[PDB]
């Protein structure tokens, strides 16, 4: 039995901390939603 | 229960404790999730209760109460926002450069940032507060790091 509970409002922080790459892939999605890369 | 805007917690106490099975973004009285975190099934806000209205498997989205309400899309040019809601901690901001998954049926965003499995349904987010997809629908590339689809849906 699921059940939610409020985490927060929905807002852009100034200066918030910034990382991650941006890589451009190749990809493929199957019925199931299941993605995957194409090489 | 609750129908304030924001984003929420999905909890079950099926397995041991209570368990953080994923998150979700409350929007116009519609909560909206990624399929795979709740299969489908109803939800509970203290005392009321929240019915499946739309989902598809293959999007990985469902809406409860009314269909999908979010519309906004990244501009394909500006750094976004992901607002992760991990297991057992506060809700957070982690502002990123998306990349791109390439598809035969076109381009979508894509962000760069590995969370624990029950973070699935976290929003992404632009300049303006609006979401522009949900997190937590991937793919695990060479390096061996996570990279999320920016999922959104249709507003009918
Ligand atoms: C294959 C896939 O989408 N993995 C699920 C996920 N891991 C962390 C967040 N979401």
């Amino acid at each position: 039995d699921m059940y939610i509970e409020r985490a927060g409002d929905i807002t852009w922080e100034k200066d918030a901390e910034v990382t991650g790459n941006s890589p451009r892939l190749d990809v493929a999605l199957d019925e199931s939603g299941d993605f995957s890369l194409v090489e | 229960g609750e129908t304030t805007d924001g984003v929420y917690r999905v909890m079950t106490r099926r397995l041991l404790g209570s368990t953080q099975v994923g998150v979700g973004v409350m929007q116009e009285g519609v909560f909206h999730t990624m399929w795979h975190v709740t299969k489908g099934a109803a939800l509970r806000s203290g005392e009321g209760r929240l019915d499946p209205y739309w989902g598809d498997v293959k999007q990985d989205l469902v809406s409860y109460c009314g269909p999908w309400k979010l519309d906004a899309a990244w501009d394909g040019l500006s750094e976004v926002q992901l607002l992760a809601v991990p297991p057992g901690e506060r809700a957070k901001n982690i502002q990123t450069l998306p990349g791109i998954f390439k598809t035969k049926d076109g381009d979508i965003g894509a962000v760069a940032l590995d969370y624990p499995a029950g973070t699935s349904g976290s929003p992404i987010l632009d300049k303006c507060g609006r979401v522009i997809g949900l997190y937590g629908n991937g793919v695990v590339i060479k390096n061996g790091s996570y990279v999320s689809a920016i999922t959104q849906g249709k507003r009918e």
